[PDB]
């Protein structure tokens, strides 16, 4: 039982820093994702963060661009989009995955999904 | 009755069998139902994170070339018929080590029903990865899970079901540990995606909350009585320097052996559990008696009335402090 | 053949039997020859054999040196004595409150893995007799006090199987007990003692006396719970333990009350040390003969 | 060797707690069952629970309407027989189960019986 | 869909099949390509220097014996099949000791292609060696 | 290197106690053996006892009539021979058995046999 809030979306032309706040049962769902869905296509991996040990997973897309980490403090994930697009056009979803719950890249492996911001460019 | 007619209608079952195709192969995915009855857990380990289970096994599928006319009976094979059968390829996904039981045959049982229906049992024990959470510790709820998937075939070729929904697992009152009661079981289906495809998996999950009594025996008193034997301290007459210095060295010194005794029954956690915090606070106490008695030796020459007055305050601010700690640290944990 | 070993911390024994099955099977009768045929064991490997296995057993084998140790014998009206050589370890729940003065009851049980009541039934061959060498196991620990057999079908949802039980009642020896942890704490009870014949002025030597004993007991306890499993509930040895604590705390108490009151009370201070010395011993031996007459 | 004695039934028209009181070697037998046997019907699991534990389980029938528990200090289990209905018309048993005697919803598995309050509504 | 039809496909397959031979034998050298996916690192021991690893580990090579027609599937074959095709020697050369997990079956898949290329996967754990400079510990 | 020497036999016409006094290297020969031979009969298990743990077996036609006991202080056994009858007429013989030497009931599995007591009734 996990509850997500991602907030630090909004509308710009540069550097930006998403956020995804996490509350409950976080020990059973150590891994956190970023997915995003452009109008039209699938929903696409961005990156994953383990919340112990800090361990980053990358697509190719966002490679050398954006940056994911947390602080276990506040139980927060924060998605730092530097050097944007207008690829990177979507509604952005943060979710959490269980621990024998698959492959890092494949959304159906996540339970508990954010909201998701709107980001356009 | 006729055993060369029931011979004669198993031997037609195998003629031209192909053990290396799954039941309606190229068509729709065969459905397994899988059954639970649950012989023991044996051990919780804290330092492995990890249990033992001992489980009957069951495995329920149709296969349409094993369907029989003529005989209106189940048919029990021996064991070893499971060798020249298709079987499902179900695994543990969080096992570090499984076996099934092997005295005095292998611990295996093939069941056959006149519509190509199998019930293929096996008596497992597996130790299984139980990843816990010891921020609690001694006063912790854990989740243990077994992890059921299929090691080759994806959802195009097999699907899982817990056989009879929430009543599938058996045998949950038989857990007898002594640490542990079993809170809660729960049963949960769903697909797993990986790189090589989708794979169906059936979850097991129990919530194990731990008896605090060992630790009370074991831990928590002897703190408590150590803690109380600084005090006696306050008691003893300013000038028994060596009985009092004794009283605050062995107490301090102690309290060290037990925190340090504790963590060696433990895994390498980077973190404080409640235990530690509890003993923390016991060392504190006894550290500050102590040191009470070196301010007192300090001041008693120039300054008798002082040490007096201090030995006095102590013998009632030292249990006094000592009970509104345990009041908040077993208000917080409990 | 023995019974190796009993461990409390894995509530589980370890036994060797040579364990025998006797059925017929009108496919192997044969004529024209008056003998039992002993085969070599290899022959079992093509025959039907009975699907028994032991419920509450956590590992079991069959020896195998130099061979598989089995036996196959044929008697020519197709009776087939089947025999095997095993050691199994098998779960024994044990009730350890009244540890180390306990009475266990450990269990092998004996079923059908896959056949029913409809497909076979098991029996004690000779009854109250099919069960030899009782009279072998020699654990320093226990004493065998009975063994029974008993014969019964049990239920599950796959349907009725038969199920045989031999079960031993474990009386434990006190011997150990009496020279590892009850003298010892008996020993300690005493050295406190000592303190109420010093000097009330040596306060050094009587803190020394009392913090030493208080100490020692503390080690007793813990290293004795160290040797069990992580029960809930106390056991005998732990009340024997948690009376001596109790003696030996009042002990120093007494000290802190003289020390504290022998300037201004010097008669009052040794009154009370004239006191100890009778009262201690007394009411130790008075609490040891309630605790080993409730027990023994 | 377990002795068992059930009472708190009787004739009602409604809340009832029937109560079963085990005493001798109940450690070989951790587990009491509740059976209830109508006129002509065979006898049929209600429910049971470990003395060690309080482990429970429930027929269907009684699920969300009957409730089982028990203190080990009196040796005491009770069935508290809340929002009855005329169904529940039979003689309710009581009976202790060996630990590796089978199944717990089969009464040939238990081997001491109490002597079996009725209860008619 | 006829599995009478698929069965006399793999039997075509099998027939005079060489387990002692190599893919391409006294040819260019056959391509073995080779993916882990990681479940756990268990332990890391400084008195054994060594760590335990449990892993799923994949193996993909091309057999041209193996090619099959008339299907468009990846045939997912019974694990037992392994035993009768030639598969690479591969071994951790700093194992300590390692073992394929067995239960309920080995740990083992087989997926054959229809150009003949095999994906072949077990479920490994390893003890392996890591001597360590303990220094700065 | 086991020696035996049986007495309290006699003639009577009642409740009697025959003893059995073992000395040597009785720790490689744990069970004592009772047996009797009648004038023409094979020689008859009675009853065997363990040295350690006092572990006790009869032949049927003297089970709930003789006892055997021992004490470790003496090295001595005890054939307490009550209810007696004139089919209990034989030479009865003491025996030690090894460790390793096979079932109690056959007489050529015994190393060390006593003199024999000849008892008429
Ligand atoms: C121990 O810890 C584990 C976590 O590791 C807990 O496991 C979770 O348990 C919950 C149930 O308590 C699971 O939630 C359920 O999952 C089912 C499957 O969902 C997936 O698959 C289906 C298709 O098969 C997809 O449709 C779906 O989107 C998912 O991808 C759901 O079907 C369940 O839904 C039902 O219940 C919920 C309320 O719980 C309703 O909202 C729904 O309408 C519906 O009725 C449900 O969501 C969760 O999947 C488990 N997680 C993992 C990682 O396994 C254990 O519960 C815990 N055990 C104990 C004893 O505490
Ligand atoms: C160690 O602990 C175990 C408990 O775990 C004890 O086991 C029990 O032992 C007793 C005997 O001492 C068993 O009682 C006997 O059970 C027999 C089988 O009963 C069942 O099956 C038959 C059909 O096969 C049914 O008819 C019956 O209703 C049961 O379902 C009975 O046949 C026996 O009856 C005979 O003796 C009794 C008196 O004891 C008489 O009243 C009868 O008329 C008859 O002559 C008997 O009841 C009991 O089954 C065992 N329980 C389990 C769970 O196994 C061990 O005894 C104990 N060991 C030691 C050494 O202390
Ligand atoms: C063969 O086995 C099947 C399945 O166990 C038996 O059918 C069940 O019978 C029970 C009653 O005995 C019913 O409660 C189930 O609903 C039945 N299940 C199914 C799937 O039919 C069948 O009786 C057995 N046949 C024989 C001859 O014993
Ligand atoms: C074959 O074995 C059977 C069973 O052991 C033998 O028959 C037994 O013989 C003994 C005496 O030697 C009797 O006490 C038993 O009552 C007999 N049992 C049965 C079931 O008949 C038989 O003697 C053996 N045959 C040979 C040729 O040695
Ligand atoms: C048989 O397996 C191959 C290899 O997995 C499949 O081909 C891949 O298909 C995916 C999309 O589903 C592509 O992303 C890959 O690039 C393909 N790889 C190759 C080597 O062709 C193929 O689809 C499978 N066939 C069937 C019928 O399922
Ligand atoms: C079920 C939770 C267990 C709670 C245990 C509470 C123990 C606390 C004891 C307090 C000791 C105070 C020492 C006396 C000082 C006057
Ligand atoms: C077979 C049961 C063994 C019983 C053991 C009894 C030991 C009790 C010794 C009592 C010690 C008293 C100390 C002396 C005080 C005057
Ligand atoms: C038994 O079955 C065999 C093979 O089907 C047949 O030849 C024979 O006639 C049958 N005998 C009886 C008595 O049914
Ligand atoms: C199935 O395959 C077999 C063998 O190739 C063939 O004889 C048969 O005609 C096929 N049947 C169907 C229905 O395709
Ligand atoms: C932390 C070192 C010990 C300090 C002892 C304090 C004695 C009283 C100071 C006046
Ligand atoms: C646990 C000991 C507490 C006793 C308090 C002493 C107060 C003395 C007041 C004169
Ligand atoms: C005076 C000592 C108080 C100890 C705390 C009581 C236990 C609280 C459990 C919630
Ligand atoms: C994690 C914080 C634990 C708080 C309770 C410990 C006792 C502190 C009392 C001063
Ligand atoms: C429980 C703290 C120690 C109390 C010592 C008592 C000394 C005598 C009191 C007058
Ligand atoms: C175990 C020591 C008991 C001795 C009692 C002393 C009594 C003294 C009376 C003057
Ligand atoms: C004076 C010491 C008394 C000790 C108790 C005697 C043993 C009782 C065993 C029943
Ligand atoms: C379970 C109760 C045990 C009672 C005997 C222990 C000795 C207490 C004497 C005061
Ligand atoms: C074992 C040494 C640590 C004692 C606790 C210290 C708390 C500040
Ligand atoms: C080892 C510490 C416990 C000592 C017994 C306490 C009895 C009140
Ligand atoms: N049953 C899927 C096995 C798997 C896990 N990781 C890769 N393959
Ligand atoms: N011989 C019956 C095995 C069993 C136990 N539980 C389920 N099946
Ligand atoms: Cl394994
Ligand atoms: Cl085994
Ligand atoms: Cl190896």
């Amino acid at each position: 039982q996990v509850q997500l809030v991602e907030s630090g979306g909004g509308l710009v032309q540069g550097s930006l820093r998403l956020s995804c706040a996490a509350s409950g049962h976080t020990f059973n769902y150590p891994i956190m994702g970023w997915f995003r869905q452009a109008p039209g296509k699938e929903r696409e991996f961005v990156g994953a963060i383990s919340w112990s040990g800090g361990s980053t997973s990358y697509a190719d897309s966002v490679k050398d661009r954006f940056t994911i980490s947390r602080d276990n403090a506040k139980n927060t994930v924060y998605l730092e989009m530097n050097n944007l697009k207008p690829e990177d056009t979507a509604v952005y979803y943060c979710a959490a995955k269980g621990r024998y719950s698959g492959g890092l890249y494949y959304p159906t492996n996540y339970d508990y999904w954010g909201q998701g911001t709107q980001v356009t460019v | 009755g006729n055993m060369s007619f029931v011979k004669e209608t198993v031997d037609k079952l195998l003629k031209g069998y192909d053990i290396r195709l799954r039941p309606d192969f190229g068509g729709p995915p065969v459905c397994v139902g899988m059954n639970i009855d649950i012989a023991s857990i044996d051990m919780v380990s804290e330092v492995n994170m990890d249990y033992t289970l001992t489980m009957y096994f069951q495995q329920y599928w149709r296969d349409k070339r094993l369907a029989y006319s003529g005989i209106p009976l189940n048919l029990t094979l021996d064991n070893r018929v499971a060798d020249q059968l298709w079987v499902p390829d179900t695994y543990f996904l969080n096992d570090k080590k499984s076996f099934v039981h092997g005295v005095t045959v292998k611990n295996r049982m093939i069941r056959l029903h006149p519509d190509g229906t199998v019930l293929y049992g096996l008596r497992i024990t597996t130790t299984a990865a139980c990843m816990m959470d010891l921020r609690r510790y001694p006063l912790d709820e854990q989740n243990c899970t077994l992890e059921i998937e299929s090691y080759g075939y994806t959802t195009d070729d097999i699907e899982f079901y817990w056989r009879g929904g929430d009543k599938a697992v058996t045998g949950v009152e038989r857990i007898e540990l002594p640490q542990f009661s079993i809170v809660e079981h729960r049963l949960v289906s769903r697909n797993v995606v990986f790189a090589t495809g989708a794979y169906p998996r059936l979850s097991l999950s129990f919530r194990l909350k731990r008896n605090i009594g060992y630790f009370i025996l074991q831990t928590y008193m002897p703190s408590i009585l150590i803690t109380i034997l600084s005090w006696v301290s306050f008691w003893i007459n300013y000038d028994a320097s060596a009985a009092r210095v004794a009283l605050g060295i062995t107490t301090v010194l102690t309290m060290t052996t037990i925190n340090t005794h504790l963590r060696e029954t433990l895994p390498k956690i980077p973190y404080v559990t409640a235990i530690d915090m509890y003993l923390m606070g016991c060392f504190v106490f006894v550290f500050l008696a102590l040191l009470e008695y070196a301010f007192v030796n300090y001041i008693f020459f120039s300054q008798p009335a002082r040490a007096a007055a201090i030995d006095r305050w102590s013998r009632i601010v030292f249990p006094f402090t000592f009970s509104l700690f345990n009041l908040v640290y077993w208000l917080y944990y409990v």
